């Protein structure tokens, strides 16, 4: 039963000489409790908070789409923004779009600007477990959150991490550091797929410099124009780094809180699983196993895919979650 | 690969005294071109060196161990496949 | 201040006669114009296509005036991009105040008209394309000759097939011909095999269902991915990367014919490649007066390893000068004849 | 015992070393059932489909030939149309032989134009296994069918393959690149001996180009004039590639559905087996062992050939006995199990 | 390396430099801002910059006649050496 793959995961963690990593979704911080309340609101909570603060566009989008998320709303707003005379599509006087997007950005900015709690955070336990292993294979972690909680957790233990950016209040984006990929093994690497409120673009050119959070402008969900010969706002570089990590010798990788609701991530995951035969994904499911149809389909299609849920477990394409629990298990295995 | 009327490649220049190494594998006799029998490099015969668009002409002056360069004899004393060509004129556009 | 045609012709003849140094090409819309089957050329130019679309089709003409406010005289690419942007927004029909689905009908109509106009066969074996194909087979070069095209027709493909010229355009397969992307970067292709890249797409491109996998084959009715770049979230990116990577090869040479340098991305890529590699050389060949090409003259003044050839003007090594009209090599047929004479 | 044979086959095929190749006959479409019916029936199905679609030629050939197939009929029609005044056998004013030739050719092309079903196709399993091995010795596939099913499934699996034709809608017949063999290792070779349903000839010369299926016209069972050679080659060069694979160090070969009813194939396989003793063949039979007298004779003659059937297992030119792999879906399942 | 670059000095004998042509061979054009000059011709000049001032020289021998002794014994199939004779120099 459960003891089988528990011992299996303990053994593969004890199996060195192979790279390890993790995927952080919005569920892990949401399940973290601060003052008996979630530290970070969920996607539904974020949408409700946004609605708390011009629903014609939402109603129009609801005709062809079910209950949307913040990403779809902001993408639609920007898409109307590029169109010059897009105001006539929804009422008139296309100036409410800029004010609405600025207000939404501000609301998100002070919504996600939350300091990490004390030493009881399991992020500290994860960082300690990672640092306690002296394996040559460095760990590169990709997250989807719009905050910098993991940055604070890693910086609280003096753990070396690199996010692709270096410098000062106007730190630039070093492009070829990923190219030659020549870094000491002691260092670790970090990537934010959708970014945080830290990154901000520049008026003169698309530089997306990192630094002190500027007033008014923030970069989130990179989907802007890519006609500037890359280096504009590249999530493609993160995707390429993920593909390279899938192209190295096969290793079993895990994930935390992933809902398998990202088509871009799902496509590259399927491509990596097809290219690397022994590649294994240890994505769990802290919910009903029937609530993840995409995960079940991926497990059925890819034999090497491993899926575990609260009510069932899909192992070997045949059917059969807490971040704190995983952190405690890792800490116990480390000792 | 190499077209017909091929003899060798230049390996030494001394202003107006070219030295050519025969690249023919063997059978230095009657290299047929255009149904007519010409012989491989001989004392009284001419050669042609095309440079891009104009052709330099020359006349063979020495064949054998005489045309071998200075230290090539020192490296090996039994190799003799060189000819010495002296430039005469050129054909323009 | 005065340049000699014969010196440049001899330089080009010496250059093409080389074998190891990599060679490439760019075929623009001005190349098929120089070949005529009827009284008019077999394929019209960009301006001809724009005029045909304009007079073949007050609400329709609003879009042309709407785009002209912020841009010069619109072309086919601008119109297609605007239609794509309109289809991106669901309720975008209020801008034109014509329902919300007439845009799709107009797109289908213009795509069908373009496919009908472009699906032509080149007549006769004396076409310059056949001469170029024969020239490619003449010399067994150490590095194969690559070809880049920004056209929409398949004249180059048909010419290559006619003279038994193996090639590889990034597509493998007999029925569906799926896009293989790992073999492109792996690049262990046959030495004799050439390559051909269509930067703007052609009539044989069709888009699949929600799978969105791209494939090539027999063109279908009401479907043509002739979009120059369109939009995405792609073959175009890897093709641009292939061009940039080729431009970085040692002593690489790229030849342009019939290209007016009107594009911006291509000019930026060429400038970046020229700045990065100090040994690359580009032969800008024109068939008009150089005063018409502001971007080309700006780039020739900025860069030192760029050579321009026009009817009565030439810029060599940052020094604009005058000929000793002249430079009859600008025409595509003359270039093909020069290549055939060089091969023979 | 059967188990020892299966284990040996697993540990000789699953091991990466000798090159791998398969032969696929017309029996493979029989083993796949769509809507409780086979996707494409056996040769006899097509024959009596044509029959129910002018029996005079049939009984004329029946006098000296047993129960015939379509290939014999079309070859006889071609031999007739070689002769200018060939109507003396059947009436006058020659139109029937032609009209029969077209009617049957587009009838066959309509019968064969079938789309593959969903992801449960065994071809998908074979393609996945092919993608699961990255050995230097690539896998070349020989097929006697006419459909596009195998390459359709392979393209649906996103894998490269070279079939001797390069180009576009008017792709010609590449000839030299066949035998310089300067191809990437990851690439695989696909050869169809009896032809496809999209190949079309040309009026100017024998071009046998491959591209968009020509309206009505198609090339099936190449048997026309071969005096010119070079042009209209694929048949001869297909047998040549088969012979070269039969030779050379190659301790692996798999058969599936072959009925051993081809004289031009039996002779060449016997010659290759005699010339190459080190190589081995694993010919199977989805029937009783007694239905293949030619296969039994070949097994008795050449010891290198291994013949297995439902009735028994002929090993080392000697008849054996039992005390599952005939099913092609079972074969795909076994391949998937070996790969996994 | 920058343009207008030929090779590297590998010998000195007072007033007779022996220079090695680099590996990027077969080119033999070396285009420099338009017109290209054939590499290592008999009458051509060369320039050797030393820090601030330049040294000029005239080619005299090309091929196997310029290569030193031991290299020919090491390999007789390689003749990519030229013999430059000094003429003058350009001051500040």
């Amino acid at each position: 039963d459960t003891t089988q793959q528990l011992s299996l995961l303990k053994h593969v963690l004890s199996e060195d000489k192979r790279p390890i990593a993790f995927i952080i979704a919005a569920g892990c911080p949401v399940s973290i409790r601060h003052n008996d309340a979630p530290l970070i609101p969920d996607v539904a909570g974020l949408t409700r908070k946004i609605s708390d603060s011009l629903m014609k566009i939402i109603q129009n989008l609801k005709t062809t789409i079910p209950n949307p998320t913040i990403e779809d709303i902001l993408s639609y707003i920007r898409l109307l923004q590029q169109i010059p005379m897009s105001g006539k599509i929804h009422d008139v006087e296309n100036s409410v779009i800029n004010a609405l997007e600025e207000s939404i950005c501000e609301l998100i900015e002070e919504e996600v600007n939350v300091d990490l709690p004390g030493n009881a955070t399991p992020y500290h336990k994860i960082a300690a477990w990672i640092n306690s292993i002296n394996r040559e294979h460095q760990v590169e972690i990709f997250t989807t959150n719009y905050d910098l909680l993991m940055e604070q957790a890693l910086e609280e233990l003096n753990v070396p991490y690199f996010d692709g950016f270096v410098g000062s209040k106007r730190a630039f984006f070093d492009i070829r550091t990923i190219e030659e990929n020549k870094l000491p093994s002691r260092w670790s690497k970090l990537w934010k797929l959708h970014g945080s409120i830290n990154w901000q673009l520049d008026k003169q050119t698309q530089t997306i410099w990192r630094g002190t959070p500027s007033k008014g402008c923030s970069l989130i969900h990179p989907s802007h124009l890519k006609y500037d010969q890359s280096r504009k706002m590249p999530y493609l570089v993160m995707m390429d780094q993920l593909k390279l990590f899938l192209n190295q010798p096969s290793a079993i990788l895990i994930t935390c809180g992933y809902s398998y609701k990202d088509q871009h991530i799902n496509e590259v995951l399927s491509q990596g699983l097809q290219t690397n035969p022994n590649a294994l994904i240890y994505g769990l499911q802290y919910d009903v196993l029937e609530n993840y149809q995409e995960a079940k389909d991926m497990a059925l299609k890819r034999s090497n895919l491993i899926l575990l849920a609260k009510d069932r477990a899909i192992i070997g394409k045949k059917e059969g979650g807490d971040f704190q629990h995983l952190a405690s298990f890792l800490e116990e295995i480390s000792q | 690969t190499e077209a017909s009327t091929y003899i060798g490649t230049v390996q030494d220049v001394n202003g107006a005294n070219i030295r050519v190494v025969l690249d023919i594998n063997t059978i230095s006799s009657l290299k047929f071109v255009d149904g007519q029998g010409y012989r491989i490099g001989q004392i009284g015969s001419f050669v042609r060196i095309p440079i891009g668009y104009i052709n330099l002409f020359g006349i063979v002056s020495q064949v054998g161990a005489g045309a071998v360069p200075d230290k090539l004899l020192e490296v090996e004393p039994y190799g003799h496949r060189w000819i010495s060509v002296q430039l005469v004129g050129e054909e323009g556009i």
